[PDB]
């Protein structure tokens, strides 16, 4: 709900996320739903974010709709931040359990040390029930179960009134007397000497010896008590293990990409050169979280958020089965109302006029593959 | 009569208005106020920001020109009782400004923390900052003149010259608000991290200590009351 | 003027009330503006509430507003409950801020977004100032003991925050589980200001050595905020603006 | 001189130098860029210069060389992740007018000081 | 590298994608000179008005 | 008389051997100017830089020492005429600093950008440089020294001690000679890049401030000229 | 290895070995983009004559 907002070049060139998939729709209280996928870090990483070698897998939710029960990359527990490499693809899986009623839009997100939130495609996701019902248990390593949403309430809550009583306490001591204009009077008009004798003194040696001694009984009862303890956990966690995707057999050379000003439409030239043995057609074309598809090759069965999927947003002027060998320029277009919508048109207002994604290539038997294409995107006017 | 019923209002306008809002934004939040560029968040934060921007300058305007031009000529023969009275009357206007920054500098700025720490800002006009920046401190800006110019017009002892712990607290917090200049461009470009104790936030903190200035206020209104009818009974 | 000794008595309560009012709202106002702004982050988040950044950070940045007020209600009035007045409005602030908006508006438990104790640090800093009033002795004693007593003041809080937890075949505290659970989208775990261990980080001497720094460097923030809270009380009349 | 003719006339009428840091300098800050548009506006034309997009003020940075002064040390928006919306000139330009406020603040002061009369009696 | 010519023959045409033609030695020259030219004299008739 | 044609010399020496420097500049700054290690650099700019420092300290030198020693003794049996005749000769002192200050800092450190923006600087000693810091400051530091000397010996006013304002307005912009060392240091170590906005250059700017003492001089030099023919006419 | 433990005044003793860095490297340290070979001694006892 925070992306429409950034610069359309640098959603179009920092990640790419795509094999997107959802466990469920629709959830119930306590219920876990579970999102699965890849992202792959472009590249050409815009010089005006920091490397991503500190980077977090974050969840896109307003507040904790949802708790995160866990978080991978690779196949490896992410509750750290961790460190990406430029040009890999990952694979990630975030485990979220119900906790708010409602209809929530919920984004994969990357945040990045010294670039900000890299957003991927949200996903309506219902939940229903009532909060009340929310549980989150956890077992500790001292043989205890506790809930963590009220679990050390209660002492917070008596800590911070008996300190708060005890500082009230003292303010109204002294201000049963009266406080401003007469003590004003007092000071200024001669020697003072008279506001404060004892037993005030009295009163406020007392007060500062049971502060002292109330906080040394206090930590050591919270010592002897929960004897063991730990401190927090932190540091970005390296050697995130990557896909070993295999070498693209499709090489793809941009010559030229426009769009129109005003439109809705985006048009580049491609020269597709076909290498091993099987005849290639182009499937889709994902730039920033919308996905054009060519619908005579390809269909989406994952449930691809509707208002970012292109059903046949994507028309190739010879999409005719590509020989092995054989090489063919071809004019793509990729038209939907999303390109408006997620204010991609807007990269006439950025400072870095390219753009960046992903191509998809499908061959008869159904296995695919993927290759990048990146160039400047001229805008045309007349 | 001396003090009158004037302070229940003063409470009572800023509490009742002030629930208000955090009803409006709890109940529009979420859902017409997530996303900037739908059309409902047009409807139900943009205009809240154009009606805000142009009931507060009104009201300022109004108030600041009905105090100015209802000054005192004559302040030479004012009676000590009317003094007192104007006296506690100038007291109620600083309650009100006290109660005011309480509202601005604390709740909808701290709130404001929550909303930064849990969702993505998408502008410079999330329909929260509209609450605090455009409300939570032009009202409190209005409040501190209208207590700064009731002081100057009808108190002798803070007519005859400008008191400057007055005009550091009365301009100090206003100094807030042009800050959030400084406050958007050091969070789009500066620090893109939304870390509330980064230096893009030090502007809010210089000014806010020039609050500190109503302790000298203070001891002038003090001193204020104590003109004529300082007692006795005090000192003596 | 006033009628007699009795209405005079009843004005000057009056006033005493009303101007109690005025103090503690615009100090909460200030004050939690500047704590916000300057410790807001670590208050926040138990899985913030570290021993290194924490516990240096939070004691510094607070002796600002107790010295100014300090040096201005003492001096005035030998009223000695500045530092506890101002830390008295920023708790309710915080805490007013926490349930009806952390809690309230979003979702985030309390045990989750509850803010720091001050209130030992406030009562020796108003205690070492009205003994031995001097202002010296309060900026090195006083000051000594409020960033001392951070730490062992909060930790009956946080410590079963701090209780092991084994996560998912990784070791975590109870806060780092709620900060990793309760999500805040816009604050990633890298953004977390904590300690992560140095090679220079010798046996069990974190909490201790950040506790030390921290008095310190309140010493010497308590010193300028008591001249600057001194300057903050000028009765000056500016003839002109 | 836009600029310099709203603080000098918010300066002579309300003769308050507060008022003048606090309006003036606001005016000064906000009506910079608004004045230099007449005249970088035609440099802004987009251009299509070999295969890449460049306006024509960068295009007479690239063919005018600058030996001493290569790319990389333009201080220029280039953009970033928490950049929203149209906004980048309008932001800046209210950030330049908080700082001109502060500036002006300061440096009446400074000008304060260097109009002394002193006679330092030895150096 | 030895060059032979007159400075005066350079040209430096370029075409916008607006469908216009511009030379970048003397492009928007005329422009900038005509508005600081006339900024200065606003400045310059404000101090002779004083003056 | 009064005012007399001095004038015109102090403002035409100073247009007429810069304009020539100028031409000098354009003439050998390419061609014998741009390899600090080839022979012609050393026979055009090389001996240009010693030659100038060598006639700057002799100029200085005889010319301070002349003011000095033509100080005027009898400061008391002054008549207020020959006191008007030398506040207009001290105005033309000062009016010749300003046009050297003017050709100093902002004709040749400018177009020191501009050679720097243009070129690989080769040496501490750019044909440029030997002319903004080894001329376009050491003469107008001599002016300006040379001014302050005949203000405290030939003007009462500025006599029986030294003028705090004149002090600065004369030191100030001399510091910046002594800074060229920083701006050296920090151009060959610290930042390697040509920029004009870099630290290396706040020790120039931070000096270029305290020209701004030369309000506290002229109104000094005001109340000089203002003490016995100050009229009448003027307040009358 | 150690060459020998037990040397007279002059004597050389030459320390070898392999060292391996950690691809978990914490963040906390800066990676070795700048390191150095040094000896933990207290003071010269040792004089290094070489370090590869
Ligand atoms: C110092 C001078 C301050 C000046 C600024 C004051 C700002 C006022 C609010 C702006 C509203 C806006 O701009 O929005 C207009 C809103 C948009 O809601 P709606 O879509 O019509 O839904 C129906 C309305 N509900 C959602 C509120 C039910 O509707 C309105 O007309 C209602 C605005 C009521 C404001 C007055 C009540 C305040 C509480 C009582 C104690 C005072
Ligand atoms: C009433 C007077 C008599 C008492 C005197 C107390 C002397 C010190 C006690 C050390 C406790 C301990 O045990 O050592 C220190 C314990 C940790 O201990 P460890 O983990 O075992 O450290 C292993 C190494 N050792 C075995 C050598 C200890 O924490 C600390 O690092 C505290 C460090 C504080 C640094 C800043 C101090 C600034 C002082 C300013 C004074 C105005
Ligand atoms: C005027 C002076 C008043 C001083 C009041 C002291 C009250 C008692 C504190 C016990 C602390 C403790 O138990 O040990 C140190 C622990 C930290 O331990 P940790 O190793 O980080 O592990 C944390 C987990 N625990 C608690 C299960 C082990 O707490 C602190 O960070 C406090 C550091 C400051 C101590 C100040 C006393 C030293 C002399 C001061 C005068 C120069
Ligand atoms: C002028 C100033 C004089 C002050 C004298 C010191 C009074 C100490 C009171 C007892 C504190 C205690 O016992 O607790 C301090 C704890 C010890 O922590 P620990 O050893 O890690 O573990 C807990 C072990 N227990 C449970 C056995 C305590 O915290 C610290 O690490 C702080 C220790 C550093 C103290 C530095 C003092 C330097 C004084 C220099 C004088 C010239
Ligand atoms: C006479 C009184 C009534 C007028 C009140 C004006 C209210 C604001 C108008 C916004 C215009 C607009 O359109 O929004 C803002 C336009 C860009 O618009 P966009 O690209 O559509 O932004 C997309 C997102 N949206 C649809 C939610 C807008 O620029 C800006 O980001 C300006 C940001 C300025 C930040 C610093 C302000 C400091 C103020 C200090 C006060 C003392
Ligand atoms: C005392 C107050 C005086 C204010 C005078 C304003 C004159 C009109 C300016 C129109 C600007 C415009 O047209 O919109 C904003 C544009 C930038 O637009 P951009 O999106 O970066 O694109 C650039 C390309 N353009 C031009 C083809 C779209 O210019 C600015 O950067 C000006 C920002 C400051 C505006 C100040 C007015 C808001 C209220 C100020 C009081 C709190
Ligand atoms: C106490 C101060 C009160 C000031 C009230 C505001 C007066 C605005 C005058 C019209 C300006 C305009 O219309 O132009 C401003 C332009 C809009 O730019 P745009 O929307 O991007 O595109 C151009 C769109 N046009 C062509 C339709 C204009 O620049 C800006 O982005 C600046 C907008 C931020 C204004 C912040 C004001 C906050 C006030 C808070 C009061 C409590
Ligand atoms: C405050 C006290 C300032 C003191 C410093 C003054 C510096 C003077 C210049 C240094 C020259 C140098 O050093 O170089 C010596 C140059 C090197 O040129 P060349 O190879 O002989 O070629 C032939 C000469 N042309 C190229 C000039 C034609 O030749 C000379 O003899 C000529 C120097 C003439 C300087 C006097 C004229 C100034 C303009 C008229 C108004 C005053
Ligand atoms: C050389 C430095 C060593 C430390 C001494 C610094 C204290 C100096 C403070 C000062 O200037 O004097 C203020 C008061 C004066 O009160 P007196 O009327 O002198 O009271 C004397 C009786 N008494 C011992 C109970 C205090 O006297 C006091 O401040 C209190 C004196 C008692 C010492 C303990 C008080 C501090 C408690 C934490
Ligand atoms: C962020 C920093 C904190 C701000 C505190 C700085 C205050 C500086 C003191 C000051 O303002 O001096 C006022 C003089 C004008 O003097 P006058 O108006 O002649 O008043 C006569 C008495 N007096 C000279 C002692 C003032 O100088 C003037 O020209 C008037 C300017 C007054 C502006 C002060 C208002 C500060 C609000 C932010
Ligand atoms: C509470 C803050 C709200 C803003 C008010 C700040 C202005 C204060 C300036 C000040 O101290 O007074 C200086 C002059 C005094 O001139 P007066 O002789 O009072 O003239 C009154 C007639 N007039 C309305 C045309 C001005 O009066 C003026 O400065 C001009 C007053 C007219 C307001 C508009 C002037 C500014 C134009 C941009
Ligand atoms: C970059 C910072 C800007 C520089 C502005 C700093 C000016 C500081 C004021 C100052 O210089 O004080 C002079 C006194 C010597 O006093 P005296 O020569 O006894 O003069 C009697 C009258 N007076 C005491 C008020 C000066 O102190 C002395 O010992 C004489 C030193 C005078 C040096 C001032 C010249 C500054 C030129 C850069
Ligand atoms: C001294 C500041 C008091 C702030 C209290 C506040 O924010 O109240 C809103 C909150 C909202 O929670 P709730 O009471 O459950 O009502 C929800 C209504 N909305 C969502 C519109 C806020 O609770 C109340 O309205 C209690 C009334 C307190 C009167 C001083
Ligand atoms: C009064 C203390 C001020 C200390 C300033 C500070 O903490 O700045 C941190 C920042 C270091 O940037 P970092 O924290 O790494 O920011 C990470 C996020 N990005 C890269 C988007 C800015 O340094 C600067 O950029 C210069 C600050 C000048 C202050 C007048
Ligand atoms: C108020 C500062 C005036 C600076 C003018 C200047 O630098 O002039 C040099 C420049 C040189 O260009 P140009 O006139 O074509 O003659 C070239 C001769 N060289 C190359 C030696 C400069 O133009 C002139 O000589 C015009 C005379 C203006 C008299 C105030
Ligand atoms: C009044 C503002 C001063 C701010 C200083 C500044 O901008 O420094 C930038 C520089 C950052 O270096 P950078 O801009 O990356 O320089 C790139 C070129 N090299 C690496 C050759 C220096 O930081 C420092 O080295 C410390 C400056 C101390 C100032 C008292
Ligand atoms: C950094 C603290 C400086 C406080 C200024 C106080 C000045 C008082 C002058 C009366
Ligand atoms: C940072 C601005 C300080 C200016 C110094 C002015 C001092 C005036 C003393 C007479
Ligand atoms: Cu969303
Ligand atoms: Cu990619
Ligand atoms: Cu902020
Ligand atoms: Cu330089
Ligand atoms: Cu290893």
């Amino acid at each position: 709900h925070g992306e429409k907002s950034q610069a359309a070049f640098m959603r179009m060139r920092t990640i790419h996320w795509y094999d997107l998939s959802w466990s469920k729709e629709k959830v119930k209280i306590n219920e876990t739903v579970e999102i699965k996928g890849k992202f792959h870090v472009f590249e050409g990483w815009p010089e005006t974010v920091d490397e991503p070698d500190v980077a977090f897998l974050n969840v896109g939710m307003p507040g904790p709709v949802f708790i995160r029960k866990e978080s991978y990359i690779g196949g490896q527990l992410v509750p750290r931040s961790v460190r990406l490499e430029i040009g890999k693809t990952y694979d990630f899986r975030v485990v979220l359990k119900a906790r708010r009623p409602g209809d929530w839009h919920v984004h994969t997100m990357m945040n990045v040390q010294g670039g900000g939130p890299i957003i991927g495609p949200g996903k309506w996701i219902t939940v229903e029930g009532s909060m009340s019902e929310f549980r989150n248990p956890v077992t500790t390593l001292t043989g205890q179960t506790v809930d963590l949403e009220n679990y050390n309430e209660g002492n917070t809550y008596f800590w911070h009134a008996f300190w708060f009583a005890i500082g009230v306490a003292w303010i109204g001591y002294w201000s049963r007397r009266p406080i401003f204009i007469p003590r004003l009077l007092m000071v200024d008009a001669g020697r003072a000497d008279e506001l404060v004798s004892a037993t005030d003194r009295k009163v406020a040696m007392g007060f500062l010896a049971a502060t002292i001694l109330i906080v040394v009984m206090a930590m050591s009862s919270a010592n002897s008590k929960y004897p063991i303890t730990i401190p927090l956990q932190a540091g970005t966690m390296r050697g995130m293990k990557p896909l070993e995707l295999p070498a693209p057999t499709v090489s793809v050379k941009v010559e030229d990409a426009t769009y129109r000003v005003p439109g809705r439409a985006m048009r580049m030239k491609l020269t597709i050169t076909n290498h091993g043995n099987s005849p290639i057609r182009l499937g889709e074309f994902y730039t920033a979280s919308v996905r054009f598809l060519d619908s005579d090759v390809y269909k989406d069965t994952t449930g691809y958020p509707e208002d970012l999927l292109a059903e046949d947003g994507l028309s190739v002027s010879d999409n005719s089965p590509l020989a092995p060998g054989e090489t063919r320029t071809v004019d793509v277009t990729a038209s939907d109302a999303a390109w408006e919508v997620y204010r991609l048109s807007d990269i006439i207002y950025d400072p870095d006029s390219r753009f960046a994604g992903l191509l998809f290539f499908f061959d008869a038997t159904g296995n695919r593959q993927v290759v990048q294409i990146d160039a400047p995107l001229i805008p045309s006017f007349m | 009569l001396l003090d009158k019923k004037w302070l229940t209002f003063a409470l009572a306008i800023y509490t009742v208005f002030y629930l208000w809002v955090r009803w409006y934004e709890g109940v529009y939040g979420w859902s017409a106020g997530l996303d900037s560029f739908a059309p409902e968040f047009e409807t139900y934060w943009m205009n809240f920001l154009y009606t805000e921007i142009v009931l507060e300058i009104v009201t300022a305007s109004i108030l600041w020109g009905y105090l100015w031009k209802t000054r005192d000529r004559n302040l030479a023969a004012l009676t000590p009782r009317e003094e007192l009275r104007r006296n506690f009357t100038h007291l109620v206007w600083l309650v009100a400004y006290a109660w005011a920054i309480y509202w601005g500098a604390s709740y909808f700025t701290e709130q404001d923390g929550t909303w930064h720490q849990t969702i993505v800002r998408d502008t410079d006009f999330t329909p929260s900052h509209i609450i605090e920046f455009y409300l939570s401190y032009p009202i409190y800006i209005i409040t501190g003149f209208a207590a700064f110019i009731y002081a100057k017009t009808r108190l002798p002892f803070f007519a005859k010259g400008i008191s400057l712990p007055y005009l550091v607290l009365v301009v100090g917090p206003f100094m807030i608000l042009p800050n959030v200049g400084l406050n958007e461009w050091g969070h789009t470009f500066w620090f893109m991290e939304e870390l509330f104790v980064a230096p893009l936030h030090y502007g809010f903190v210089i000014f806010g200590w020039l609050a500190l200035a109503v302790m000298g206020t203070l001891t002038q209104t003090f001193y204020s009351f104590a003109q004529g009818g300082l007692g006795q009974s005090l000192c003596e | 003027a006033v009628r007699s000794h009795a209405e005079a008595v009843q004005v000057s309560r009056t006033i005493d009330w009303m101007a109690l009012f005025v103090v503690f709202f615009v100090i909460v106002g200030s004050y939690h503006i500047h704590a916000m702004l300057t410790m807001g982050d670590w208050d926040f988040w138990s899985d913030w509430k570290d021993r290194r950044l924490w516990v240096t950070v939070t004691p510094i940045v607070l002796v600002t507003f107790p010295a100014a007020v300090q040096s201005y209600l003492w001096e005035r009035y030998r009223l000695p409950w500045g530092a506890t007045v101002c830390v008295l409005g920023l708790l309710l602030g915080e805490w007013i801020n926490r349930y009806f908006n952390f809690w309230g508006w979003t979702y985030f438990p309390i045990n989750f977004v509850f803010p720091a104790s001050l209130v030992p640090g406030a009562i020796i800093l108003d205690t070492v100032l009205m003994l031995s009033g001097s202002y010296l002795f309060t900026a090195i004693v006083g000051a000594m003991g409020w960033g001392l007593i951070f730490y062992p003041g909060n930790w009956p809080i946080i410590a079963p925050l701090h209780v092991p937890v084994e996560y998912n075949g990784m070791l975590m505290s109870i806060a780092d589980i709620q900060g990793y659970n309760y999500v805040r989208t816009g604050t990633p775990e890298y953004i977390r200001m904590v300690e992560k261990g140095t090679l220079r980080t010798f046996g069990k001497d974190v909490a201790p050595v950040s506790a030390f720094f921290s008095a310190f460097m309140s010493i010497l923030i308590y010193f300028m905020w008591h001249f600057i809270g001194r300057w903050f009380s000028n009765e000056r009349f500016l003839q002109s603006t």
